[PDB]
């Protein structure tokens, strides 16, 4: 709509984006108060690209600048891909917090969707949440990326500590990036 | 209907708790020619209660390196030791009447110190630390006596029990007989409560806060009811041991409000020596206590054992 | 209405904050003292509810009071991050207002805003220990007219 | 006309104390002893 | 000459002593403090209650500035910039211009009252009386910007305080 | 009956009174919020390390003089015998022993602190 509307509107496509207050990573990091952490199918068949959020930041800023933006629709994505459970074993590895895998059946996933929707309060996961969890971010390589901006993308193995440094106990808290080794990560 | 006399005995607290705050607002104020907070309502009569929402809706801070556990109990510890320590004063009568009163009342505030213990630890910083264990510095000085002036005072009175406190002060205050005792234990209650010339353990401008410094909302809250539930309940515990007021059999109304009227006048007195004098140093404190303080004790201890066989004047048991 | 209700329950929230805010204990150079002329009796900042507490973990409103310089910038940041929600700073006189006498000096970062979010704009140098009277009661209407649960009850 | 200024008046000024005056108040220490004694006896009795 | 202070060695008679150990023994200084705050405790206090009656003020207080005007309704800047090259904020900034009546006005007069610092120089400065801090010493504003005062605001709070001004002027015009 | 009535009331009712305050006031945490308080700048680092208080041997000789407060404390019930003669006797003996215990403590240093 928008674009029939405002046909010259740049339309900027991010991925999973992760930062300080993103709900991404803290989603994940916060599973842990609600017993172990629950992923459908142990989520070994949902693979995700988050992208960082400050090269969006520059990228819409570039996009400002750059004269060619006019129409075009830009795909804001990460450098690498990674399964789903592989990026909760990089996330609970870089908080430290202990890894509590369980399969959960998706139509009891939903009730639990909805459950949580109850509150009348900033809900903790809903039903549309939990099916962004399982929906794999497409690949659209006839889609201009990132890189045609100028802006670089940032691995998320290099600035996570930033959103996962208060998850950790005291235990933990000084602990360096170096510490957990980097996800292995299902490439294009 | 136990239930009813328990809430009976813990909301109208409560509120004289809340009341405090404002009454030591307007006191200390009136003794430096100030005010007071008068514009919360009328005279500031509703000062307690904007206080009171503010905190409980104020952001409860949670420090990373605490340790959360040991973090929520000292709250819950230090206040449900302050209600609980009311239960066995002699209000005419007692809610819980035990032949071991004074021995409960020892027991209570000797764990009354864990709050601040464990409370100064889970926060874990260098202030944390010190407040803690200067606490314990204050507080080591202390139940030593504590239990030797309740000790002594108590041995004409005839037992533990709280309730027959007022058959023995019945013709007499007690401080007239031990009036050298009465100074010393007051100095010491004005001393267990972290109160006036003694509050190392806050230090405002010396730890800032003291043990409160990572304790916000709520917890901060409670910490302060404990406080002041506690300054409350030991200047009436030293109304009774020293200033045991006439009890009419028939009409408890009378005792009531002489003892309600005794333990206000008392603990102005402790708002009265918070805004005179000074704070003391925790060595010196310690000094003060062990050094000149004990050493009384003992033989002011052997007098008032001495002295109920040598006049013949030993008192009842039952 | 749901209107009603969560407007009567908004006035009771922020009334019991606007009635007993409490100023840190945050001074820095000649625009602290006559802040303390302020709490001293002649105005008693104490009878309109406010207490000096300090440590921030117990601190709702920051009165920056006196220059802000480059070497303690780092100190007062960490100190607003401490305080908790809801917090306020008041920048108080012209040396936090923008840099003040010394605006163009090499070691003074030119207004407190570029380190804080800084609510209502006290002027003096300093100003009378009533000009900024004035400055915390106003702040109090502040708090007065917030929504809150307003915007909750229609978000 | 006639030089105005805040000039103090013709007698200069009325005498201002600066020593101290600390008061000294209070029963003798030997009476304090003894009434202290004096309500212990009737205690006692 | 010189006095003096603290080296007053006490008395050993047995009064003296007596004396001291009723002190040390049966706190009296300690006493003399609560007697002494008692005393303070009953006095006036010394508060004044806020807007409801303000505290007190002398003709020649400093506080917000105004920019005011001739009794005609012209103003009294003529941009001489006295004001400016005596501010020792360097908070003065103006420009003037050849007015089309051929006066000699200023296009901009802005003040940065958050540059300022209030020395009143300004008013010393400036031979026609024309820049005044006023004796309104509460403008106190919400935002950052606000403080920033230019031409048009300086003139409004000469319309406003004119009363003022010209009163306080009126009284201490002789002191200077 | 009566008395852990009343003792589960009052935990009870703390329990209460911290989780409201503990989960209305809606929250917002950033890391540095619930950083250490370290008197406006950063903490050096520990708060762990071992607090060397030097009150040390004042601490033990605390634990000696409760163990024999407990020693004193039947007094009254002591005073209500038939051999006050034996009672009177032993009685100064604890607290003769107690405040020599006590001297010896004072005199060989000991109350004084540790530099
Ligand atoms: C004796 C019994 C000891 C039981 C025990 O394990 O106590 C652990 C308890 C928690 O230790 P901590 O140092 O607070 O560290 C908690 C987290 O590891 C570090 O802090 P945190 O913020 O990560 O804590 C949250 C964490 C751990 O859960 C908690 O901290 C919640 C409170 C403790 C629950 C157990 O939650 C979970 O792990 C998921 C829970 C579902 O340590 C204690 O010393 C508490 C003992 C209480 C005994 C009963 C007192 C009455
Ligand atoms: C460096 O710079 C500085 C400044 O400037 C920048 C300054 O200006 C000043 C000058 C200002 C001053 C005020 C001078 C003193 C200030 C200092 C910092 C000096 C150091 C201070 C001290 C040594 C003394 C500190 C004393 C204090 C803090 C006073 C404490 C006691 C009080 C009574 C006041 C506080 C009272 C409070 C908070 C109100 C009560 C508390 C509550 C929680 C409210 C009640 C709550 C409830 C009842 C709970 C809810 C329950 C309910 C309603 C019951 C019903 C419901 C149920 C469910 C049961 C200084 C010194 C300075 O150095
Ligand atoms: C005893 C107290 C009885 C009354 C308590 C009233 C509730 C106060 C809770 C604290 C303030 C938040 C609130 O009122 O609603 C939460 C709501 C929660 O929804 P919200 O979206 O308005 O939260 C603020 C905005 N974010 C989410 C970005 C932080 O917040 C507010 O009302 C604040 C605006
Ligand atoms: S604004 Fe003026 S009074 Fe305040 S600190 Fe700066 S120079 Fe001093
Ligand atoms: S009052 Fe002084 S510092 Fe302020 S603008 Fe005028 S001359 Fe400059
Ligand atoms: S305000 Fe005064 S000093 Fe400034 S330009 Fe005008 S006349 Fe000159």
């Amino acid at each position: 709509e928008v674009r029939a509307a405002f046909p010259e509107a740049t339309i900027i496509k991010p991925s999973d984006i992760f930062g300080r207050e993103d709900r991404f990573l803290n989603y994940f990091a916060s599973m842990r108060w609600f017993g172990g952490v629950p992923l459908i199918s142990l989520g070994k068949e949902t693979v995700k690209q988050p992208v960082y959020i400050v090269d969006v930041s520059k990228g819409i800023i570039n996009a400002i600048k750059d004269p060619d933006a006019k129409g075009k629709t830009f795909a804001f994505v990460g450098p690498n891909r990674y399964l789903l459970f592989d990026l909760v074993q990089y996330i609970f590895a870089v908080a430290y917090r202990p890894f509590l895998p369980y399969p959960l059946p998706h139509f009891a996933y939903r009730w639990v969707g909805r459950l949580f929707e109850v509150s009348p309060f900033e809900p903790w996961t809903t039903r549309d949440k939990v099916e962004r969890v399982h929906m794999s971010d497409m690949t659209l390589p006839h889609l201009p990326g990132l890189e045609d901006l100028g802006i670089q993308a940032t691995p998320l193995e290099l600035k996570a500590i930033e959103v996962l440094r208060r998850h950790r106990t005291y235990r933990w808290l000084t602990s360096e990036m170096e510490d957990v080794k980097p996800a292995k990560t299902v490439n294009i | 209907m136990f239930m009813i006399n328990i809430l009976s005995l813990i909301i109208p607290i409560l509120l004289a708790v809340a009341f405090l705050t404002l009454v030591e607002r307007k006191v200390l104020g009136y003794m430096q020619l100030r005010k007071g907070p008068n514009v919360v309502g009328p005279y500031g009569l509703l000062q307690p209660i904007a206080d009171a929402l503010k905190l409980v809706t104020k952001e409860p801070l949670r420090p990373g390196t605490s340790s959360i556990s040991m973090f929520i109990i000292a709250p819950i510890l230090g206040l449900s030791l302050a209600l609980t320590m009311w239960v066995p004063l002699p209000m005419p009568y007692p809610l819980i009447n035990m032949n071991l009163g004074v021995l409960f009342m020892l027991a209570m505030s000797s764990l009354a110190v864990y709050s601040i213990l464990w409370s100064g630890w889970a926060s874990n910083s260098k202030y944390a630390l010190i407040g803690a264990l200067r606490a314990v510095a204050q507080t080591i000085s202390y139940e030593v006596t504590l239990a030797i002036i309740l000790l002594s005072v108590l041995l004409m009175n005839g037992s533990y029990t709280l309730s027959t406190l007022i058959t023995t002060q019945e013709h007499i205050w007690m401080i007239f007989t031990s009036w050298p005792l009465a100074m010393m234990w007051f100095i010491s209650t004005l001393a267990e409560t972290n109160r006036a010339p003694f509050d190392l353990t806050e230090g405002e401008s010396e730890l800032v806060s003291g043990f409160n410094v990572e304790y916000a909302a709520g917890p901060f809250a409670m910490f302060f009811m404990a406080e002041y539930a506690n300054i409350i309940m030991m200047n009436a515990f030293t109304a009774i041991l020293f200033l045991g007021a006439s009890h009419d059999p028939h009409t408890p109304e009378l005792y009531t409000i002489n003892f309600v009227l005794k333990t206000l006048a008392l603990t102005i007195t402790f708002l009265w020596i918070r805004a005179s004098y000074p704070r003391f140093r925790y060595d010196q404190l310690m000094h003060l206590l062990w050094k000149s303080f004990l050493p009384l004790t003992l033989a002011l201890c052997m007098w008032h054992i001495s002295l109920p066989i040598m006049t013949a004047s030993i008192p009842p048991q039952s | 209405r749901g209107e009603y209700v969560v407007a009567k329950l908004d006035d009771l929230v922020n009334w019991a904050r606007r009635s007993s805010l409490w100023p840190m204990t945050f001074g820095l150079a000649c625009c602290a003292v006559e802040m303390m002329h302020m709490a001293a009796p002649r105005y008693d900042m104490d009878r309109f509810g406010v207490v000096f507490r300090a440590s921030p973990r117990q601190s709702d409103v920051m009165i920056v009071a006196g220059t802000l310089t480059n070497k303690m910038a780092p100190a007062l940041r960490k100190v607003y991050d401490q305080m908790p929600e809801p917090r306020y700073v008041v920048s108080m006189g012209s040396c936090a207002n923008g840099g003040g006498y010394y605006h163009y000096s090499y070691s003074v970062v030119r207004g407190c805003d570029r380190i804080v979010p800084v609510d209502i704009y006290v002027p003096g140098c300093p100003p009378t220990a009533e000009a900024l009277l004035y400055g915390i009661l106003q702040l109090q209407r502040k708090i007065k007219r917030e929504k809150r649960l307003r915007i909750w009850y229609r978000r | 006309s006639k030089v105005k200024q805040d000039m103090p008046p013709p007698g200069g000024y009325g005498p201002i104390d600066y020593k101290r005056n600390l008061p000294r108040r209070g029963l003798s220490g030997y009476s304090m002893f003894a009434v202290g004694i004096g309500t212990l006896l009737f205690g006692y009795w | 000459t010189y006095k003096f202070v603290n080296m007053r060695e006490p008395s050993m008679d047995m009064k003296s002593v007596t004396d001291r150990a009723a002190q040390t023994l049966l706190w009296t200084e300690l006493v003399r403090g609560l007697g002494m705050t008692l005393s303070y405790l009953f006095r006036e206090p010394a508060t004044i209650n806020y807007p409801f009656e303000k505290g007190p003020l002398s003709p020649r207080f400093r506080g917000e500035h105004a920019l005011r005007r001739y009794p005609s309704g012209e103003e009294r800047c003529i941009a001489c910039k006295l004001c400016e090259a005596v501010c020792p904020a360097q908070a003065i900034t103006i420009e003037a211009e050849p007015r089309a009546d051929g006066s000699r006005r200023t296009t901009r007069y802005d003040i940065d009252m958050t540059k300022c610092i209030y020395c009143g120089f300004c008013q010393e400065a400036c031979p026609v009386d024309a820049i005044v801090e006023g004796p309104n010493f509460e403008f106190s504003t919400e935002t950052h910007e606000e403080l920033l005062y230019n031409k048009e605001k300086l003139l409004n709070n000469g319309d406003k305080w004119e009363a003022e001004i010209a009163a306080n002027i009126q009284a201490d015009y002789l002191y200077r | 009956m009566n008395i852990m009535l009343t003792l589960l009331t009052n935990v009870t009712l703390a329990s209460l009174l911290v989780l409201i305050a503990f989960w209305l006031p809606q929250l917002n945490a950033y890391s540095e919020k619930t950083s250490p308080y370290e008197c406006g700048f950063d903490p050096m680092g520990s708060a762990r390390l071992p607090f060397s208080m030097k009150f040390f041997l004042v601490a033990i000789t605390f634990l000696l003089f409760d163990l024999e407060i407990a020693l004193l404390l039947p007094l009254p019930w002591a005073s209500q015998t038939n051999n006050l003669k034996t009672m009177l006797t032993m009685a100064l003996f604890l607290l003769i022993l107690l405040a020599a215990s006590l001297a010896y403590e004072w005199t060989q240093k000991g109350l004084e602190w540790a530099e």
